[PDB]
């Protein structure tokens, strides 16, 4: 298998079982000696998968309204950059059907339900399919792997029928999640130093690369 | 053991075995680990529930009718500042004496059950209850719905307990709403229904 | 290297006092059990012999200490926002006394709410928090409230961390013994990054706000700190170099930043403190130096040094094997590290106390005499206590953890083989210094009493000039332009430059002369310090054995005696040597603080007039009156105590009450020190008899205090009374004048 | 909790509570009737 900045200490426990495993662990955080707290290989893998999925959702979300605005498809009042759409009211705000703090409570309640159910699945596997939950507990039984629950709800199309195909799709998901996390970091830091939309950054760079660049922006 | 729990997937405390009505295994701090505290807390919860239901009715029904104009009763917040036929301390003393006689016999039944079930004046009259907290008898249970199979009793007591908890929450909410918004509880509901998006804290 | 859930969180151990010990947990047959419960509360080594458990217990208590400190800081910041006249003081620092405490009127105690200026009534504080807040750019009370809220949050976080790292995930022993990583992190991150962050804050917030304040602008009209960051035009107007941005830094054109990064030296005439640009440059340089220093010790990547390798390479023909084996001692015993750290911290505290007064770092601090005196005395006392604790824990390590069979060290072995010569030489030095330092005072007193002023050791009859210190003062006064070309003025105004700084009609700092009296007082200081060192080192060296008691190590570190045999063996333990050295530490620190107070009141502090004539507080009588003991008794103790004994009926009556209270507490301690246990045990027997007569005899039999407990109570009450007396006297004297 | 109630009956905690209540009562009494030198009733 290919290796990327592998080390003798890292290779003692990264044998390639996990998806997207290249032996990269210079700091040795996944060292399975004295595991505890939040420093644990299984929890770290689960956190990486979850963060990658959320960044994949967020990477396209922060750019989707922007590119259609320059394309003349949606009204210009809704084609705002991610940092002005109301996330930071000092940076700009937009009036929705309810005030931002009211939306925050509803979002917190719904996400609390979802994340508490997920966490309780993680702590004691197979628990969510026992107690009556509007009759929806039949499909929320999980599959024994916390990061890949499957089932009729989370796997409607029935993808990954073949084990090798499932392995390949898991590898693609991991790679795309890492790329999305890098893209999100780029989003944040580019917005910090330029103050304009990332799509505008790309358009400015394509206008000319020698005048709109790191050497000219910093 | 298979009853629904407040926190699905968790393990209920040992001292809560689901025998009591309205039992969902919610006791994070273990305030009723020993049985005596369990009995005392059950009695306190029952009393709080009934008082709260009476208070919720007396707060919300009068205020609803005043808004629509059938009656012209004052606000429940300021109902204590009106002038009545006598000084308020006299009414407080009368209340203290009467409720001291009433609650005094209730204290004895908790400590020593089955000792205050007889009429002091006319011995022919007795209370028919057998459980602490449910006195029974013709005085308190005239319709006779308080005795029967254990399933019926458990269902009825669970209904009473849950309704009492809801009433406690509603009364606390009304008090804090009047503290903060400075307006009647019914007005708050109409304001919320007018603009649900923005009529908020 | 952590363990999942080592110890269950329960209230079971709360209901069983003394669970940490097998003997104490049995039950209170007598009253000695209650006292033994508290004396062994934090001795983790006695509870168990496992090093990992002791390390885990030690790690958690520091979190509680940090939480307590954060709560203290939160209270200090909150009181300055709600019960203070900080805003009024900000517009007139030279005529308003800081105050941050008010009193409820109940029993006539509202007289303590004296007038302090700014339309406020309260107690005048001398902790110097107002100057710190001004130097940080704080203007309103909202910022103080936010700081208090943040400190409360940090205290809660520290408490939660303390609970977590003991009941949920406790680190293993191998984690604690990573000394190289700990040193690297505490050098690069804790110190260097903190200095860098403070330098950034001073550059971006303190400098413009302080410049606006020194310009005389109303504090309510000064732009908020965030306005200097969002609007670079304001900073460019204040400092033109800010218009270029960070380009000069990355092109090594650092000369452009000379406007706000200077090397001036001296004091700011407007405020009387150091230039803030100098402080910012100093913090930047210190951050760079500490960041470089944190990359020395080896870690998982090969490059660096091994502390064991460094230690093992140093040995000499006089010392044998040298430093081999010292690495294992310092990585296995908690007491030796504690002793070393305590000694270093005490020395650093004394150095800080000496440095703060002659180089005022805060605005309007030099002209606040009470704050200066309070800070000096407080830091000196703290340093002395820490220094004593160092020797105490060194003796503890010597008694307990010393083991030549498995932890042999050549340097420690050689010291223990010639301790007699060290002790005898130190004894001779102490006797010589005592004779030739204090004896000159008695000679002066006798000659003055006999009517022969021409035969005294004084500046007019027989001079004893400190020629060496005067040479240092002359060299430092001429340092700029010769040996420090980049400096404009000297580091301190006390070197003897000749320039005087006056702020608000008062003298901030000026050259301090040295004469015959300074010689005598400095040699007195040396004598006292040498005696204290002698006592502590004799206690440490003879902790295990001596010619009198060969098996002293078997009796332990804290035992009263070994009977009346061999003529008497009272106070032979190492604990008794600390008990005896505390008195000498008290003596030395009291003499030092008296010297400081009299010298500053007589030769430095004062008022200046329009024509520029200085009138000191006491009129410069230190030179001719301090050469005799009668002079110290009369012109210092008798003359300066009229402020505290005449404070009744005014806002300073609390100091007058504390004077007598501390007198009583100090005098009360002599009962425990001069008496013995047998008399009090025999007296109790008669008292118990009458209780038995009336059926009121307790089952917990009353017992007299042990010998060690009695000595500890005596020394504690003695120190408390003396320090409280000196505190009340100093504050009452310095607040009024 | 029985063990929590046991810890509240230990001597220092009970003494602290008793003395705090006592001091509060005395302070309130002196606040209501200040500067008392003789018993007038
Ligand atoms: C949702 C409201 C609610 C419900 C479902 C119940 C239901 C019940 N109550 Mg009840 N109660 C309530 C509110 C309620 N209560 C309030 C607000 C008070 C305070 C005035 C009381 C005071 C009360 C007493 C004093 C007694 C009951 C009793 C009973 C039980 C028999 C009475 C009965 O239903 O026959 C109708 C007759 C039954 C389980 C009796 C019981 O359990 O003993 C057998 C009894 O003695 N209740
Ligand atoms: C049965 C409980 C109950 C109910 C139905 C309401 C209902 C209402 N409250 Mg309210 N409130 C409650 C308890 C309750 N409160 C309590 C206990 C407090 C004290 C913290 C408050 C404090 C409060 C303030 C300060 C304000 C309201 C306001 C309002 C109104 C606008 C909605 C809103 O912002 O709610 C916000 C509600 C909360 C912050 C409390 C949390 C909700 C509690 C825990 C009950 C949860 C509901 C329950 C679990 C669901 C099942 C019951 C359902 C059938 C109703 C609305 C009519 C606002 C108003 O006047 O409208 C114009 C307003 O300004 N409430
Ligand atoms: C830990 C250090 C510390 C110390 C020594 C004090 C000391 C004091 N505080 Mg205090 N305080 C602190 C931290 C501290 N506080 C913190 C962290 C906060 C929250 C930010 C407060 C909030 C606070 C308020 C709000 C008040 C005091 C008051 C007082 C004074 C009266 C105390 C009293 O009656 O309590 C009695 C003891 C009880 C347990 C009650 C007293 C000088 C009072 C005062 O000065 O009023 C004139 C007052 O009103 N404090
Ligand atoms: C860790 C401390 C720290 C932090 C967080 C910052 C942070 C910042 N500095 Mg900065 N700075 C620092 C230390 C720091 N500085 C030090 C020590 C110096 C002296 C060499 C400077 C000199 C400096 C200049 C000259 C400028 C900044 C600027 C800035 C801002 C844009 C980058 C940013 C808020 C720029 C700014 O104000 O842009 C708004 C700017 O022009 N800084
Ligand atoms: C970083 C600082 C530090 C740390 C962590 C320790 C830690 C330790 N020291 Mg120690 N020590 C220190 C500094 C320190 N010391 C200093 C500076 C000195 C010199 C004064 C000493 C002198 C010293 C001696 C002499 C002894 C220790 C001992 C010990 C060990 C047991 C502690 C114990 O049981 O105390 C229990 C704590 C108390 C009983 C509290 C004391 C109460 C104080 C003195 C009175 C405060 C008065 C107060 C203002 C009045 C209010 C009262 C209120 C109720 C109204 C422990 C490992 C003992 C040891 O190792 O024995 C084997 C021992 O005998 N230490
Ligand atoms: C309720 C308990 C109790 C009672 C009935 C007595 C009774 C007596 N004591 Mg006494 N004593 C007590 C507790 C008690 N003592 C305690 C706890 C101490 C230690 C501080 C002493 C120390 C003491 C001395 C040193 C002397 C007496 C003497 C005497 C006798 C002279 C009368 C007198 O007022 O002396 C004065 C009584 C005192 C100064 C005691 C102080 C008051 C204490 C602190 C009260 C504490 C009560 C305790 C907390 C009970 C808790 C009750 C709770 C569980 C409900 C008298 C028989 C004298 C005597 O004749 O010698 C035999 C004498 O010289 N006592
Ligand atoms: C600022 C508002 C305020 C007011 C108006 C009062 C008023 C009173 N307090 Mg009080 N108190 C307050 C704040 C206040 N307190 C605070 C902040 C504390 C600290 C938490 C206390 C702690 C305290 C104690 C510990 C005691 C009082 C008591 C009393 C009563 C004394 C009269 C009495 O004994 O008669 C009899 C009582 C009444 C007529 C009514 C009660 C009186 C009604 C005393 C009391 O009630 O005695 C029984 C008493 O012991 N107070
Ligand atoms: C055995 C000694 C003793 C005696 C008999 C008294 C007696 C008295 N003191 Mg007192 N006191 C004493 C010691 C004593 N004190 C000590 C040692 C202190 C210092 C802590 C005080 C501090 C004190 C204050 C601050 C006050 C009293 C007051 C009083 C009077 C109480 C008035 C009231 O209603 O209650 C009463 C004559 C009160 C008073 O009005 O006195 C006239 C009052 O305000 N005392
Ligand atoms: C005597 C001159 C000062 C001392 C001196 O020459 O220091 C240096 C001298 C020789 O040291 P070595 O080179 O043998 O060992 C140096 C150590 O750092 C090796 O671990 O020290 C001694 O011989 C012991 C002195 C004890 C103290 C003696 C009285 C002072
Ligand atoms: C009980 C209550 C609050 C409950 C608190 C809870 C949930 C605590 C929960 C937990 O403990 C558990 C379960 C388990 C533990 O491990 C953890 C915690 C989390 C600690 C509210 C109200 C409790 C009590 C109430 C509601 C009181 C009612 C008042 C009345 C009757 C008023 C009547 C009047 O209004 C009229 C009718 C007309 C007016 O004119 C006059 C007046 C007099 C104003």
């Amino acid at each position: 298998r290919p290796l990327w900045f592998a080390s003798s200490q890292s290779l003692s426990y990264l044998d390639g079982s996990l998806p997207g495993d290249y032996g990269f662990d210079p700091l040795g955080l996944s060292d399975p000696e004295g595991t505890g707290g939040f420093i644990e290989p299984r929890w770290l893998a689960y956190g990486e998968i979850i963060n990658g999925r959320f960044a994949m959702l967020g990477a396209a979300g922060a750019i989707a309204p922007e590119i259609l605005g320059k394309a003349g498809l949606i009204p210009a009042e809704t084609a705002l950059p991610w940092f002005q759409t109301g996330v930071i009211p000092p940076a700009g705000t937009y009036t929705y059907w309810a005030d931002n703090y009211t939306l925050f409570v509803l979002e917190m309640a719904l996400m609390g339900f979802a994340e508490h159910r997920r966490l309780q699945d993680w702590y004691n596997p197979g628990s969510m399919g026992k107690q009556y939950f509007l009759g929806l507990e039949k499909g929320l039984a999980g599959s024994g792997n916390p990061a890949y629950p499957g089932g009729p709800f989370f796997n409607p199309l029935g993808f990954g029928k073949d084990e090798k195909s499932l392995k390949e799709l898991k590898l693609k998901e991991v790679k795309n999640g890492r790329l999305a996390m890098l893209a999100i970091l780029g989003y944040f830091i580019q917005g910090l130093v330029t103050g304009v939309g990332p799509y505008q950054n790309l358009l400015d760079h394509l206008a000319d690369p020698v005048n709109n660049n790191v050497l000219t922006s910093l | 053991p298979d009853r629904p729990i407040w926190f699905p997937g968790s393990t209920p405390p040992e001292w809560l075995d689901g025998s009591l009505p309205g039992d969902f295994g919610f006791d994070p701090l273990g305030l009723s680990s020993d049985p005596d505290s369990l009995k005392w807390n059950v009695q306190a919860e029952i009393v709080h529930c009934r008082w709260a239901m009476l208070g919720a009715a007396g707060i919300f029904i009068p205020e609803f009718l005043t808004k629509i104009g059938i009656l012209n009763t004052p606000s429940w917040y300021t109902a204590g500042e009106q002038e009545y036929f006598t000084d308020k301390t006299t009414l407080f003393v009368v209340e203290l004496i009467l409720i001291g006689w009433a609650e005094g016999r209730r204290w004895a039944d908790i400590i020593k059950p089955g000792s205050v079930n007889t009429d002091p004046v006319f011995p022919n009259n007795k209370l028919t209850g057998t459980d602490v907290g449910y006195p029974g008898g013709l005085w308190f249970d005239p319709l006779g719905w308080g005795s029967g199979s254990p399933a019926k009793l458990k269902e009825l007591r669970t209904k009473e307990i849950k309704n009492g908890r809801l009433a406690m929450l509603a009364v606390m909410g009304a008090w804090f709403q009047h503290i903060y918004t400075g307006t009647g509880p019914i007005d708050n509901l109409f304001a919320h229904l007018a603009d649900p998006g923005h009529a908020t804290i | 290297l952590v363990d999942r859930d080592p110890i269950k969180t329960s209230f079971e151990e709360w209901a069983k006092p003394g669970h940490f010990s097998r003997t104490i947990a049995k039950g209170p047959d007598t009253t000695t059990w209650i006292w033994n419960l508290h004396a062994d509360a934090h001795d983790f080594d006695s509870h168990t012999s496992d090093l990992e458990e002791i390390s885990r217990k030690v790690f958690s208590a520091h979190f509680g200490q940090l939480s307590i400190i954060f709560l203290w800081l939160s209270g200090m910041y909150f009181h300055g926002a709600r019960f203070s006249n900080y805003e009024a003081w900000l517009s007139d620092p030279t005529h308003i006394g800081p105050s941050a405490q008010v009193v409820w009127p109940i029993v006539g105690q509202e007289i303590l709410n004296g007038d302090v200026g700014g339309g406020f009534r309260g107690i005048q504080i001398t902790s110097g928090f107002f100057q710190i807040w001004r130097a940080s750019g704080i203007t309103s009370e909202l910022q103080l409230y936010c700081t208090a809220i943040g400190a409360l949050v940090f205290a809660a976080l520290m408490l939660f961390a303390g609970w977590f790292h003991y009941h949920k995930a406790a680190p293993k022993l191998a984690w604690f013994q990573d000394v190289e990583s700990m040193l690297n992190h505490h050098l690069a991150g804790l110190l260097g990054l903190g200095s860098l962050s403070w330098a950034g804050h001073q550059v971006h917030v303190s400098l413009p706000i302080n410049q606006f304040l020194n310009a005389g602008v109303d504090p309510k009209e000064i732009p908020l700190p965030h306005e200097f960051i969002l609007n670079r035009d304001l900073l460019a107007q204040l400092y033109p170099s800010f218009a270029e941005g960070a380009t000069p830094f990355f092109t090594l054109n650092w000369s452009k930043y000379s406007e706000f990064l200077t090397f001036r030296g001296g004091l700011d005439p407007v405020t009387g403190g150091l230039w803030l640009t100098d402080i910012a440059h100093h913090h930047l340089a210190i951050a760079i130096l500490f960041l470089i220093a944190g990359h020395m010790y080896r870690t998982n990547w090969g490059i660096g040094h091994g502390i064991k390798d460094i230690l093992e390479a140093h040995k000499g023909p006089f010392t044998g094997q040298g430093h081999k084996g010292l690495y294992e001692i310092l990585t296995t015993s908690w007491h030796a590290q504690l002793s070393l750290n305590l000694a270093m911290l005490g020395s650093l505290t004394i150095i800080v106390a000496h440095h703060m007064y002659s180089m005022p770092p805060y605005p309007y601090l030099a002209t606040d005499y009470a704050t200066q005196l309070s800070l000096f005395t407080h830091h000196m006392w703290i340093g002395g206590f820490l220094i004593v604790g160092a020797a105490a824990h060194a003796a503890i390590f010597m008694v307990r953890d010393y083991d030549p069979t498995n932890r042999y060290n050549d340097l420690l072995d050689r010291v223990l083989r010639h301790r007699d010569a060290i002790i005898s030489h130190l004894n001779w030095v102490c006797i010589f210094l005592g004779f030739h330092s204090f004896g000159l005072y008695i000679h002066n007193d006798t000659m003055s009493a006999l009517g022969r002023p021409q035969d005294m050791f004084s500046d007019t009859a027989i001079q004893l000039q400190p020629v060496f210190a005067q040479w240092i003062q002359n060299t430092h006064a001429l340092a700029p332009g010769v040996t420090a070309p980049g400096e404009t003025a000297s580091t301190s105004l006390t070197w003897g430059g000749g320039e005087l700084v006056a702020v608000g009609g008062k003298v901030a700092l000026l050259p301090i002369p040295l004469g015959t009296a300074d010689f005598l007082v400095h040699h007195i200081h040396a004598f006292t310090i040498h005696v204290t060192v002698l006592i502590l080192l004799k206690g440490v060296l003879f902790a295990r054995s001596s010619r009198l008691i060969p098996d002293k190590a078997n009796l332990g570190f804290r035992f009263p005696c070994d009977g009346p045999g061999r003529g008497g063996t009272c106070q032979v333990s190492a604990w008794d040597h600390v008990f005896l050295g505390l008195f000498w530490m008290y003596n030395a620190i009291s003499v030092v603080i008296f010297h400081f107070s009299w010298k500053m009141q007589s030769d430095v502090w004062g008022s200046i007039s329009d024509q520029g004539v200085v009138t000191h507080i006491t009129g410069g009588n230190f030179a001719q009156s301090s050469i005799t003991i009668n002079g110290w008794l009369r012109d210092f103790l008798w003359a300066q105590a009229s402020q505290v004994i005449q404070s009744y009926g005014s806002s300073l009556s609390a100091y007058g009450l504390f004077f007598l209270g501390a007198h009583f507490v100090w005098a009360f301690s002599l009962m425990f020190l001069f008496s013995g246990r047998g008399y009090w045990q025999e007296l109790i027997e008669s008292i118990v008899w009458a209780h038995n007569k009336l059926k009121v005899a307790p089952a917990t039999q009353p017992r007299a205090l042990s010998i060690i407990q009695g000595r500890a109570v005596g020394v504690t009450h003695y120190l408390l009374g003396g320090i409280a007396t000196t505190w009340a006297f100093f504050l009452a004297r310095i607040i009024a004048v | 909790m029985r063990d929590l109630k046991t810890y509240l009956s230990v001597a220092p905690v009970l003494s602290t509570l008793w003395f705090g209540s006592l001091a509060g009562l005395l302070i309130e009494i002196n606040r209501l009737f200040p500067d008392a030198l003789t018993f007038p009733f």
